Formats: C-alpha cells, structure tokens, sequence
C-alpha cells in the first residue's frame, strides 16, 4: 500500500525488497 | 521508484541554439487565423535571387544605380567590381543585405544590366569575369583572355550576366578582415567593345543600370551575426 | 630482365634496366575527374602536358651525409618556360589539379657505395631556411640549387632573428626525417638500382588549387647512407629526374602570370 | 543572355546558360526563414530595485524600466507613458556620444535583417539575471492588449505580480540557475504582425501616432525582485509575408 | 627473410615466416582513428576581467585573451593583430626560463602527435572556470572566418556578446557547475584542414605569412564576464589522410 | 507528471572521456565535401607497420640511421638493440612515435636491415634475439642460443627480421620508470659471422641502414599521454 | 569511436553532427 | 526548423505550440 | 604546464576528471577497466621479483 | 553480483565492462 507509480521499479524486485521465501 | 541521474557538467546553461523546445505557459491557445494571407515566401534564398541595385560612383563620388558610356572605347573597364558579396559596391544589394548573415556560399551570381539610353543608340560592351591568380585584368586583351560574353544592345534592352562558380574550395566566405583565396574570388569588368553610336539629337551619355542576386544554384549556410554599425 | 622497365606519355619515354617497380602513393592514382567546385567546364586530356618532363637535380659527392636533401616544389618546379604546354597551359588558369608520375635517375656502379631515399610528400616545406626572411613569392617555390643540410629542421625553423630563435623551440615546418620514410617512398641503393619510379593522386585542402598560392606536392632526395668510392672510380655522381602531371586539369582560363 | 529587366522579372541563371558549365548546387537548408529565426537573440533587458514581497511599480533608471513590451520592434517610454509602448524609431541612450547603446529596447537582429512586411510567429523568451548573487523574482505575462492590472497587493507581504490568473513565474534559491524560459504563443488579436512600418493609425479619430499598429505585440513581462535581467526572443514556427527592403547599410 | 627495401614496401611478417611459430594476434581496436582522438585534451585558456553586462574588448594579460581561435595549432596574438591568429610557431612565455609554459595557445596532444597530413572532424568543446566562486559568464560562438562583430552594445547594461544571432552561451548562478561544453560542426570552407604546415600563402599577392592556411579553424570563442577558463576539444567522427612523420623528441 | 530523480553523487562532474555526446549548437550544417580526397587512412596501427629508421650512435656519438661493418669479425656484436618500444635508439621511429601514446604492446616487431655497400661486396651476418633471464649474449656461442638468423648478402639487399613476441604476459609495458619483467624483453644483436668480402677498389666501410616497424600481428592498446619535453 | 551508450541520441542525426554529402 | 530530437515532444503538440486553423 | 594558468594534469589525453562549482556535489566517481599486463593480480604475495 | 537494475545499462556492454577474451 502507497505505490502509486506506473512504471516499474529502476531496481529488481531482488534488491527493492527483502526475498520472501518460506522454510517448508 | 525514482530514476538515478549523472547531472552533466553543464548544469544550469543557456544554450541559445539548442534545437529543443522549453516550457509552453499558454497552451491550447488558437493562433489567430491568416488564411486569407499572400505574398508568404519560406526560404531566405528566394531573397537573394531578386535582382537589386549596385551602388556606383558618380564624379562627384555620390552613389548612383548606373553607370556612363558614351561615342568611345576606353583603354580601361567602365566599372570594376570584384567577386566578394563583401564588395562595397553590392553592400546594399537584397543579396549582400542575406549574405550578411550567413557565414559561406556557393554557386552562380547574377549580374543584370539594363540599357537605359535611346532607342536609336547602339553599341556593343564585353562582360568579362576574370579568376583571381594573376592579378586584375589591365587591358581589353587580358579581361578577353577570361571569361566572357559580349552585349549587343537592341531590342532586347538587359543582359543578364553570370559569373561562374570557380574556386578551389566548396564554398567560400561571405565576408572577411583580409583577402584570403577563400573569400575573395576575382574581378567583373565591363569594357566598351564598339562604342555607343547614335545619330544627332541624342543626348551623349547613355545609363546602364547594374543589379546583381544569386543564380540558379547560387546557395548560403550557417546563421551569423554580422559586424554592427550605428546607421546613418 | 623483368627489371626492364619502359613508360610512355605522350611523345615521351622513359627507359630503365634496373626497376624495382612503381610505387604508388596511397594506392591512388588521379583520375582527371573535375573538380566540383567549378561550373566552368575543365581544360583536359591536353597531350602536349601529359608528358614527362625531365631536368637535372644534383651532383651528389663524398661531403653529403645522411639525410641532406634536395627538393622539387610542385608545381611550381615545372611552371617556368621549360614546362612546355603544361606550363604555359597553367600559367593561364586560375586553377590547377593534378597528380604525378615521376622516376628520379642516378647510376653509380658496382663498386661506388650509398643510398637515396627518394619520396613525395604532401605540404612538404620548401622555404629558405638558411634565413630569418619571410618565405615570398619567387624563393617559397623554387628547386633547391644546393643540398640543404638536415640539423634544422627537425625541429622547424623560424623565419625570426637568431636571437629569438632560443626562445621558440618548435615551428609548425619541423620535419622528422628519422620518419621520412612514411611518406610514399623508394630507394636508390647504388648496388641494386639506378631508377625509382613513384606516383601520388592529387592531395590537397581543396578540390583544386590556386597553384599560385601553393605547392601541395614536393619531390624530395635524401641522402640515407653517404657515397663511397676508391681512387680511380668515377668521381662524378648526377641525379636526374623524369616528372609527369597525371592527368592534369584546368579551370578559370584568364590572361597569364607575371 | 539577352532579357528584358522591364518585366519586372528575369530568369535565375547559372553558368551552363551561356557558357560550356555544370550546374554546382549542392542541398542546403540553412537559409529556410523557420530555421534562420529559431535561435535566441538579444532582444531587451529589465531593471527592478523592489523586493518580491512588495506592490509591483513602474519604475525607470538609466533607461531600464521593471517591464517590457515584448515585441522585436523598438520599445521605450514614449511621451510618459505608465508602461513601455512600441516606437516608431531609435534613439541614442547619450546626449552626446552619438554611439549606442540606445535608449530603446529590441532584438537588433531582427530590425537590422527583416526583408518582410508581415511576420507571424509564437515566442520563446529567455530571462537571465546579470550577476550571480542568488535569484529571488516573479515576473507576470499579460497577452497582448490584456490588462496590466498594476494594483495594489490584497494580502500582505506579498508579490502583487503573482496576484493574478495569468500565467506567471516565481524562482527563488540556491538549486536555481538564476535564469526563466517559456514559450508563449501569437495572442495578438491582428491575423500577422507588421514587422517594420504600419502605414496607418491604431484609432477611429486618427489621432494616435502614425507608423504604429494597434495590439501589434506578444503581450508584455513585468518583473519584481532584486536585479537586472537580460532577455532573449526565439521565433517558433516562424512564417514571413511580403518581401521588402532591409535596413540601409553606410558605403564602405 | 630477405626482401628489397627499395621497393618502397616490404611484408609485415609474424613469427612464423622465418621460424617455427603462429601468429599471436588478438582483437583490438583502440588505435582506430575516431577512437584515439575521441577524448577531451587540453587546448586553450581564456581570462576576462570584464563583467557580463559590458561591452566586449580584446584584451590580454600575461599572455592571455579574452578570446581563442579555435585550432589544436598553436594561436595567439600574431604582429598586433586584434585577435589571436594561427602561428606558425610555439615560444615560451618567459623571455628567460627557457621552460614551458608557452604564449602560444595549442592542443599539445595534437601538435605532439598528428601523424596525418590533413584531417576532418566536428569539434566538441569544454569550457571550465578554474575557481569555485560562482560563474556568471556569456560566450559567443562564431563560424570559420565569420564576422567577429566587435560592436558597442546596441542595449544598456547588456553584454554586447549575446547582441547576435550567432551561437552563444549563458551560465549564471548558485545552480550551474561552472562549467559549459557543446559540439559545433566542421566549418571551414576547406575540406580538409592541415594538420602541421600549409606549404603556401593565403592571399592573392602571396603577402601572408607562408606556412598558414586561409580559414583552417574551427571558428571563434569570445567570452566577458570573470575569471580564467581553461578549454579542451575532443575531436568527433575524425577522419586523417597522408600519414607523414610525428615531432621529433631528444635522443635518450 | 515530472519524474522523481535521483541526482548522483558525482553532479556536474566533466569527464573528458565519457562515451557520450554534448549538446549540438549549430546543427544542420554540411560538412564541406571531400569526396575528392585520397590517402586517408582509419588505424594508427598502419603507420607502427611502416619500417622507420634507428639511430645509431657515430664513432662522435652523433646518430645516424646506419651502422658500420669491413673485412673482419669482432667478438662483439655490431649493434645491441633492448626489444622495449622505449629503447632509445627507436626513439624517433613512427612505431615508437606511435606506441608512445598507447600503455601496451602484443605481437611482432619487424627489424629491417638494407645493405647499402657494393655491389662487390660479400658477407654474412647473424641476427640475434635473446630473451632475458640469463642476461645479455656475451658471446657469438651465446646468441646463437636463441632465436636468430642468417643473413647472406647478395642480389636482394634487405633481411626483414622478427623478433618473436615471447612473453610471461600477453601484453607487454611500452615504456617504464624502472626495467620490470613486463616492459624489457631482451636484446637483439647483429653479429659478423664472416666478414664483409670483396675485391680491390672498393671502400673498406659498408653500411647497413637499420629500420623497425610492428608486424603483422602486432597490436597496441588504451590511449595514454607520454611524458612531455620541451622540443629542441 | 567511444561512443558506446545503447540508446539512440536525443539529437537527430543532422544536428548531432555535422552533414556529410558528396559532391560527386 | 531548428528542432532535432528524436524523443516526441513531452507537451503536446496543442500545448506545446498555438493552433494553427483556417477561418475558411 | 605548456600553457600559462592551466592544470598540468588536464594536459594530457589520459582519462582524467574536472569537477568545480556550486552546482556540484564534492565527489567523484568512474569506472576503469583491468589494465595491468598480467592475466590476474596477487592478492596477498608474489613468491619473486620485478 | 550486486546489481539489481532493470532497465539496459545506458553505456554499451564494451564500455562499461572491460572484454572478455580467450587467448586459445
């Protein structure tokens, strides 16, 4: 919530966030 | 996410010949209609192939748009003018006036004479253009030795006389501080081949009128700023 | 045998027994194309001026060292009375364009010792520098009389007074002859050769020139290894040359120089 | 060859007419009157001695006034007027030196080379401030022949000049690069502007000043703020009518 | 192996041709032509101590003008000229010293290394104020033998540079980076420059210096406002012909 | 809507070899023809390929493009030449003139040598190249050692020798503050191996003029400055 | 040579650099 | 003339310039 | 300095950098490629000499 | 290894990179 920009992120996905993953 | 930026050395400059645009503060605005217009012209060039004045010097050394010929053959040319549209005597010409502001040209020029003596005076004149190299042409011998036409006045009252495109380099200067082989191109003389014949009752002096502007391929380039002057 | 080398132009001919062939400069040659720069149509294909004109250049003795030269200014070596109609035909016109064929001659025998180094280069400068004087119209131009030594030009030389020479350590003339070798070039090796045949195209700032003003090509003949010879050899060493404007064109025909 | 200049027109030759030539030409597009008039050039200049919180004045010093009236053609106080009006002609800023500068404000360029009688045209104006201590001005820009509105200020400390729905420019501070650019288009009520002479007046009882045409202009620029401003006009989309003589150049 | 120098041309051999061995060649394409002279080399430095609204007069200081022609030949002021010209030589600017620096105005990258008779290019100039104290500066461009224009201000308080439709440069302000850099064209009427020496006059008497071409530059910079600027070319899409030999250096 | 920018921390900053262009100020504008032009070349590398001349010390330690050899064999060899683009008797040779303003070298180089005496006279030299490690060649029995050949004079008058690129490195230093591994790669040295023979008559002296150039798969790389000198 | 930025110029091609043309 | 970029124009072309109609 | 009041350092065709004004941001930054003439750089110790 | 753009790196891969070769 509050990103309101249309085009994509300068910086990967990767990078601009922490990596979601799960452990099972 | 916002864009990362390499600020240039040149921040902040005014560039007066960028070929981009700035911010329109009045947009959506409806330039008032001109349809109904003539006369509209789109190229500079168009200017400078109307035949315009040539000043010449009269006795009392005032400027007059002619020159005289009269029952004689002069050992010397009527009138000299050289090949720069830097010359003093096209100064005011529509041509020299464009050239001016353009910094080199190219291709022919037109030089127009008018007879304006009686219709029953006759009389023959040589056009000669001579390339530079060997100095000024000084005798009839010389400037025919170049290149030339030869005028038969008569019916047909004009000659339109061209000189040449003839030069080491593509184009050439429109102006100069001192004579160089790329900004001063030779000489126009006009001798008095057979003199102007007319029977009695005919005023001794005929006038020809001098004009001169760009031929057919004649072109300029570069936009400048000529040397200012207070006008007077 | 395949060092027998004969070339004609026009009603002219040169012969040698000792070619090691023809080098051309920039593997160009000039086409007699005319100049675009001219609406008047060119003078061309005159063969009375398609020849070659051939004139002595120098005596070379046991005094010369390496590098000590002589120079042929071009056109200009060829625009006095001994041009024939290529002279005369120049001296009438404005402009000028050209490129040149040219084969210097020099026979020692097989027990004289030495080398020439016999190039064409383009802005080559062939002022005075034996002088302070300003480089003027009739010296600028002119086929070196002498041999002209090398320690001076390497650098350059100034036309200002000896004293203000100190102060000015380059001149924009400087040729480094430890390269002159660069240039389109052949050698005369008195043990191979007595010939050198070169040809360049036409070079220049412009599409034509105002030859007046310049001379864009100059034959140059240095010495590369000093000559040699015993008591009893032949003593007198000459060097001649054959030169030919390929092609040349004329334009701006007006009332003739000086 | 032979002709006839009586015509009142004779044809453009090139060498191959009379003698044994080629035509030269070689393509160019320099001389187009679009790409020749779309560069910016010296075209006037402004002075103002007033803070921007405070009520926009006429003012005049050493003959820069705090506004313009932006058209190529001189410009200047004529006969006290509140406001810069075009004028009919040049006049020395000296009493005495008979050299320039002049009193008057235009785009020298243009007056010395105008072979036109008619222009149409949008405007790109440049304003950059003569020193380099940090900017801090509003200017306002009124279109042709709308009110100037040089009233009061309605809320205290305050630039008067931003009191208004007309377009206008405030910048201020040390990011700034001390200069303002716009482009603006033709909002002269006339179809195209004359762009040397107006052979007439600009009232039914004949009595403004003949030469000038009535709202023959591209609005005006009035400035608050420390500083002296330089300004610069670039023609976009420039269209020219009707050929006619250039301004007169002394014998060499 | 053996071959014949006199030729003219002899092989370009590797290894291989006289012993037991292959060619080693890798890939590399930095001593391409475009490629070496494809960079920014000092060339030139210019001093005004004239503010932006003035009017611009030649000046020099120390062997420094207020103006530069534009060449990597070596320029300055020739026998009083009003404006720097191309000389036909370098000098030192200490009449005792006999060390660098030099009068004379040059790319010394250039004149060290241009191994080419004639060469063609567009120029890329930079111009860097050599301070921190803000810049307010204005420079005019002029083309390749152009009018120099060196005018009274035809405007009060206007610089007199910016008094042209030439190309000019206006950088002012607490925003700017003190710097300015463009790309100008080739303009000369020549088709190709000489790089070293010119063997010939200029002019029809042959009265001119020997050894310089007529219009072989670049054009013009003139510059007012304060302070010292040093500036580089970069030398775009260059094209060199006739190889021909490099300045000679001191045997070690 | 504006886009958000993020201003690097190196704003304003002119590098004078950024791979990018500047702001165009008097665009549209032909560069003057030269259609007619002929020698250009595009790569300096054609001119490190053209042999020039080495300057070889006098016996008054003058330099001249040659060195001496007569009807004897010395132990010592003629002429000693470091394989490093900074020797200084290559200093004015165009290869040398060229790698000077490059950081490295790869590939041959080219070694000339053009008899210059009498078509009488014989002989036979033997040319070396020794890489380092066990220094210089002291001995004939030494540079035989290495890489070399024979050169017997005879109706051809010139030897074009190649000194192979043999290096610990793929790229080697063009010059140097102090001689390391990477920027000295050997001597090359011309020795008599039988004397130079010929008949009476004939001068005892011959010279050999002495050329370099890069071979065929000679390269060099990354445009550099060499340390200025005040010309003289 | 050196230019190596992947996209185009923001300048056309005619006012990047100069033109050239041929006479011939 | 005098307009070399190849990028359209951010403004548009109404905004950017004044409208050019016929009256007729 | 061959020229009068000018950086030595920008006397040269070497890459090299000007940064001054009020308008920049006191830094510097570029990139250079691997120019030695060794294939790979030690990093610690090299068992020799030069 | 630590680059985390999505758009196409503005100078060419050649320039901003130094070339990767093989000498076999």
């Amino acid at each position: 919530g509050n990103e309101g920009v249309i085009i994509n992120n300068y910086y990967s996905n990767q990078y601009q966030n922490s990596i979601d993953l799960s452990a099972n | 996410s916002p864009f990362p930026v390499t600020v240039r050395e040149h921040a902040g400059t005014f560039f007066s010949t960028t070929p981009d645009t700035t911010v329109p503060v009045y947009g959506n605005t409806i330039s008032t209609p001109f349809d109904y217009m003539c006369g509209e012209f789109t190229d500079l060039l168009s200017l400078c192939k109307i035949p315009t004045f040539l000043g010449n010097l009269d006795s009392n050394k005032k400027r007059i748009p002619y020159f005289s010929a009269t029952n004689s053959t002069p050992a010397t040319p009527l009138v000299t003018y050289q090949v720069t549209l830097s010359c003093s005597c096209m100064a005011n010409s529509m041509l020299a006036a464009v050239a001016r502001n353009f910094n080199q040209y190219r291709g022919s020029l037109n030089y127009l004479f008018v007879f304006t003596g009686s219709a029953m005076t006759k009389g023959k004149f040589l056009i000669s253009y001579t390339p530079p190299g060997a100095g000024e042409p000084k005798t009839l011998d010389q400037a025919m030795q170049a290149t030339y036409a030869i005028w038969d006045l008569g019916l047909n009252s004009s000659y339109n006389f061209t000189v040449p495109f003839i030069s080491p380099t593509h184009y050439r200067q429109t102006s100069y501080n001192t004579p160089t082989i790329t900004s001063v191109d030779g000489w126009l003389t006009v001798w008095q081949l057979t003199p102007l014949t007319y029977p009695l009752g005919v005023p001794n002096d005929s006038h020809i009128l001098t004009l001169v502007s760009g031929g057919d391929d004649f072109t300029l380039r570069m936009p400048v700023t000529f040397t200012k002057y207070v006008p007077q | 045998s395949d060092r027998v080398s004969s070339d004609t132009a026009g009603n002219t001919a040169t012969n040698t027994q000792s070619t090691v062939g023809r080098l051309f400069g920039f593997g160009q040659r000039h086409k007699g194309k005319h100049p675009a720069s001219c609406a008047d149509t060119a003078t061309d294909k005159v063969l009375a001026a398609e020849r070659y004109y051939t004139i002595k250049l120098a005596s070379w003795t046991k005094t010369q060292e390496s590098f000590d030269h002589i120079r042929v200014p071009l056109p200009h070596a060829l625009a006095g009375e001994n041009g024939g109609v290529f002279s005369s035909t120049l001296r009438r016109h404005y402009l000028c364009k050209c490129g040149w064929r040219i084969q210097v001659q020099c026979n020692a025998s097989q027990f004289h010792a030495g080398s020439l180094l016999v190039f064409m280069a383009p802005e080559f400068d062939t002022s005075n520098h034996s002088t302070e004087v300003e480089p003027r119209a009739d010296t600028a131009f002119k086929v070196d009389a002498n041999w002209q030594k090398h320690a001076q030009i390497l650098t350059g030389h100034a036309y200002v007074n000896t004293t203000t020479k100190v102060n000015v350590p380059l001149a924009l003339n400087h040729q480094n002859f430890w390269q002159w070798t660069t240039y389109p070039h052949q050698i005369l090796n008195l043990r191979t050769n007595t010939t050198c045949d070169l040809e360049v195209p036409y070079v220049n700032v412009c599409p034509t020139s105002s030859w007046t003003q310049h001379a864009n090509w100059t034959l140059v003949i240095a010495v590369l290894t000093p000559l040699q010879y015993s008591q009893g050899s032949a003593t007198t060493i000459e060097i001649t040359a054959s030169i030919q404007p390929v092609k040349p064109v004329f334009n701006g025909l007006r009332h003739t120089v000086v | 060859g032979v002709d006839n200049a009586e015509k009142g027109k004779v044809s453009d030759d090139n060498a191959s007419t009379d003698f044994v030539a080629e035509p030269v030409k070689l393509p160019e597009n320099q001389t187009r009157v679009s790409f020749f008039y779309d560069r910016s050039t010296l075209s006037s200049v402004l002075q103002s001695t007033s803070d921007v919180s405070s009520k926009f004045t006429p003012s005049t010093a050493k003959n820069l006034q705090n506004s313009i009236l932006l058209t190529p053609l001189p410009s200047d106080i004529v006969n006290n007027s509140v406001l810069p009006e075009q004028e009919r002609w040049i006049s020395f800023a000296s009493p005495t030196t008979q050299k320039p500068p002049y009193k008057t404000k235009q785009d020298w360029n243009f007056i010395m080379f105008s072979p036109f009688t008619y222009y149409k045209c949008d405007l790109e104006v440049t304003l950059s401030k003569n020193d380099r201590e940090t900017i801090s001005s509003v200017v306002r820009y009124v279109p042709c022949g709308a009110p100037s509105d040089l009233s009061d200020q309605t809320m205290p400390q305050t630039p008067s000049l931003a009191d208004t729905r007309d377009p206008h420019m405030w910048v201020v501070g040390q990011g700034t690069t001390n200069q303002i650019s716009f482009v603006i288009p033709y909002t002269s009520p006339l179809s195209v502007l004359p762009s040397v002479w107006f052979n007439g007046f600009s009232n039914f009882d004949n009595s403004s000043r003949f030469g000038v045409a009535p709202n023959a202009d591209f609005g005006r620029l009035l400035l608050q703020g420390q500083g002296t401003f330089s300004v610069h006009y670039r023609y976009k989309k420039m269209r020219v009518f009707c050929p006619r003589p250039t301004v007169f150049i002394p014998w060499p």
